[PDB]
């Protein structure tokens, strides 16, 4: 759908254009900081709490979200959004996988 | 109003965002202390142990995060959030080690809605501070379809009461679901009161959470309403609005078939409105038959224009697919 597409590619723009409305410490500082820091399950937890509140605060159209890092992608970091938007019945799942600079949509 | 009794060390040197933090927690009942700076909270805290202290980093004189260090190698447990536009993952590392209840993080314009970020960042530690047992605390009540339930049936109004110098009774007309259609009426002054409706049958485990963490917190989101104008004008589409981002931050998706309404017993003023509950209303003047089939969860903007109705006795049909009830309200 329009709909689909067009939060799809604006969730990508925040996390890629260097002057993302996004917090930089969600886009690029967890990730840089998991290469030089053991992993630790208290900062993955706060990372996914923070990061699910920016999006919400950032994109009105979803209505429910929760984000989670994925487990298989250890040498990087990877995170699972699960989203539903206002008026579409069918959840919307986007991955994301942070390598060579920025984001890409796996 | 579930902080009666709780104080609140609010730190902050921007004054607009310090005087929003003491509304909202004020609205809630606590009492609010404020500090201008690191030090000056520091100070401060020579005096008192407060329920809660909120912090930016950055901040005159002494950070946020040498603040917190001090206090817990004193050996204080004063519990902490932090609110903080940092850009350095070493302060939040630092944060969490030292033990806080969450950081926060900030955005650049519209302090205003972080408020839902910091309600339902707290909200745990609310529902628990009336727990006073980890069979029964809100991760448990979360985890816990069951439980949740028949604590929100053992929490409804009893029948008949009287509530700012008006006597209120309602009655369950329907018994459609384990809990169904759910109300509750509290006083807002000894002159005005409000209360809600709620269909928890929409959303199912949601909305029972849903009206446990409402129960808690509508008092307060029309206190602090209040508190910002001359005449007590409440506008109930307002609250709608609120809600709806509330139950979102919270992680509560679902359809929330809820009515407000608002009486104050001296200017003969009742006040409805409806976001996917149908209402007949009866006084001596008209019957008034309200429907709206929008619930809160449905819309990203849950704001509706409300209705007004001057009347000195009133009775009023509420009914959604969860049940019907019956709201009765005459001068005491």
């Amino acid at each position: 759908s329009s709909l689909r597409k067009s939060v799809c590619s604006d969730l990508l723009t925040l996390f890629n254009s260097p002057h993302s409305a996004l917090p930089s410490l969600l886009v690029s500082g967890m990730p840089e900081w998991q290469v030089h820091n053991p992993s630790d399950k208290h900062l993955q937890s706060w990372y996914c709490r923070q990061l699910r509140s920016a999006l919400l605060f950032h994109e009105p159209r979803i209505a429910a979200l929760q984000v989670n890092l994925k487990e298989a992608y250890c040498h990087t970091l990877a995170i699972s959004l699960e989203i539903m938007l206002y008026h579409d019945d069918e959840p919307l799942t986007f991955d994301l996988v942070w390598d060579n600079g920025g984001w890409r949509s796996a | 109003q579930p902080l009666v009794g709780k104080q609140i060390l609010i730190v902050e040197d921007e004054q607009v965002f310090r005087s929003l933090l003491d509304s909202w927690f004020s609205s809630l009942g606590a009492t609010t202390v404020l500090a201008a700076d690191g030090v000056d909270a520091l100070e401060l805290l020579g005096g008192f142990t407060p329920d809660l202290m909120i912090c930016p980093i950055a901040m005159p004189r002494m950070n946020g995060l040498k603040l917190l260090e001090h206090i817990r190698n004193r050996g204080d447990q004063t519990p902490v959030l932090v609110i903080s536009a940092t850009e350095n993952m070493a302060d939040i590392a630092k944060a969490l080690r030292l033990g806080v209840e969450d950081v926060l993080l900030k955005p650049v314009k519209d302090l205003n809605r972080l408020r839902e970020m910091v309600f339902a960042c707290l909200y745990p530690s609310m529902f628990n501070s009336r727990v006073e047992r980890l069979f029964r605390d809100w991760d448990a009540m979360v985890d816990n379809p069951a439980a949740a339930a028949k604590l929100l049936q053992e929490l409804q109004p009893p029948v008949q009461q009287v509530i700012s110098h008006c006597r209120v009774n309602y009655r369950q007309l329907v018994a459609a679901d384990k809990p169904g259609l759910v109300l509750d009426i509290a006083a807002l002054s000894e002159n005005d009161l409000a209360f809600y409706c709620l269909d928890v049958t929409r959303a199912g485990h949601n909305g029972v959470l849903a009206a446990l963490l409402l129960r808690a917190l509508f008092n307060g989101l029309l206190q602090e309403q209040l508190a910002h104008q001359n005449q007590r004008l409440p506008e109930l589409g307002a609250l709608l609005k609120q809600v709806n981002h509330l139950l979102r931050q919270a992680n509560l998706p679902g359809q929330f078939p809820l009515l407000v309404g608002y009486y104050h017993r001296e200017l003969k003023n009742l006040i409805l409105v409806s976001a996917g509950l149908n209402a007949t209303l009866n006084t001596g003047e008209h019957q008034v038959q309200i429907s709206n089939g929008v619930p809160l969860g449905t819309l990203g903007n849950a704001y509706l224009n409300q209705l007004s109705q001057r009347c000195d006795a009133w009775q009023c049909q509420i009914w959604g697919t969860g049940g019907r009830l019956r709201l009765m309200l005459s001068a005491e």
